[PDB]
């Protein structure tokens, strides 16, 4: 919708075959007449390499929305990858939580064994105090 | 499917996810969980829609 | 805005060289898989015949209720039925148009026979008038 | 070919120059669009940090027998059920790890208190032994 | 699924950044040790260029079950594409017959 040569929109857009770009008829024919080169990609171009618009055709269009089956299937896979991305993030969180859970698990088991051994020592010390 | 629906014969699929079955067997749990997940996805999609507003609609009309 | 094959809006439209028309990649690829040619021109075509061009893409605005949910499966069934009914209408249109074409062609051939016969009767009638004048 | 992201076989594996790891180009590009930083090293990442690579494609299961084919909804229901179960288990993991953290806090606190008991009782016993 | 040097199935997928081709880690290492250049374009190759050891960790790999969503998704897309092709062919025939 923008022409690189002049910066203005093309009234009659034309697509160059050599390099995909949208030009306007007057300026593109000027640059073709002055030389056989592409003003952007500095490559050989001709009159036939310019492609006018053949939009009309004969077939029946659709609304550009999510109400057509290619579009609707695009929304299908969008829903699917959205719930997939949610599963990805939550599974990262699950594995991180599993790692820290295991760390806390062995820390707590060691702490419980320490508590048991200590309480044994303290029962011994209480017996030693009571020996008198 | 064409020989089927040549007499209309509209194909049927389950829309019974709004009845909100009262406390029962595991089917009640399944419906509640799927409805919760549908609700979360609906929240995300509609908030995403209102992030940009109707600029896309203006471009479609233009 | 509409792919020339189904009318679909091509998010990635292409243009050809022998006949530049807006086409969608997947459908021309499947046509090449079926017949390695272009039925539009009855000529050989390769994968490189399309050129990926730049488009602003067609924004796809969502209806009031399209947020995953069984709305999406109801739309699945509805568009199934809709494209299939379009297919039925178009097939029966084939059958009606061909039978009407055959009837019209028969009437046209009979018209040609009768115009020839009537023209011959003109020739004898004109000659009869001219020869009466003596 | 063991993809570190979900476990599913990646049809487009990629390599990283700084730290080669199995991802997919589209997903890493989308994440960089969200946050243009390296997730592991917490360093800035650009779009040119990945090198193109070729892939040999895979096969598809293509379910036959074409009978009104409504099973898609049941598979969808199963997918949301699975994600809901996994969310519940996220909740359970968080709760259990916090409970363990709290239990560890009081276990170490009790260790301190009981070691104060030990040192005082041992001092008492040794002093009375000296007496 | 085969190497370009020996032909056996490569258990360790490795590829050079400088040149895009399928190789094997042991053979490419032997080539580098013999000559410190790429055999194709005579470009330098270092150890960090190669693919490092594979890292399967925290993956819990579910086997690739047959019954799955992508098959139905692709089937529906291929169906619609074929039926739309049929609509095009017969709309052209319809305009011709009209």
């Amino acid at each position: 919708m923008f022409c690189s040569i002049s910066g203005e929109t093309p009234k009659e857009p034309v697509i160059s075959r050599v390099s995909g770009n949208v030009y306007e008829k007057r300026l593109i024919e000027q640059v073709i007449r002055e030389t056989s080169k592409d003003p952007v990609t500095q490559q050989e171009c001709t009159l036939e390499d310019l492609v006018p618009v053949k939009v009309p055709d004969f077939v029946r269009p659709r609304p550009p929305s999510a109400t057509s089956l290619p579009a609707l299937l695009s929304l299908f896979q969008e829903e699917w990858d959205s719930v997939a991305l949610e599963q990805f993030e939550l599974r990262r969180n699950l594995t991180e939580t599993k790692q820290e859970l295991s760390t806390a698990l062995y820390s707590l088991d060691a702490a419980l064994r320490v508590i048991s051994r200590l309480t044994k020592e303290r029962d011994e010390a209480r017996e030693a105090l009571a020996k008198f | 499917v064409a020989a089927g629906k040549g007499e209309k014969l509209a194909a049927i699929d389950v829309q019974r996810y709004i009845q909100l079955k009262p406390p029962g067997t595991r089917e009640s749990l399944l419906q509640s969980a799927v409805v919760w997940e549908y609700q979360k996805s609906r929240n995300d999609n509609l908030y995403l829609l209102e992030k940009h507003g109707e600029k896309a609609f203006d471009s479609s009309l233009e």
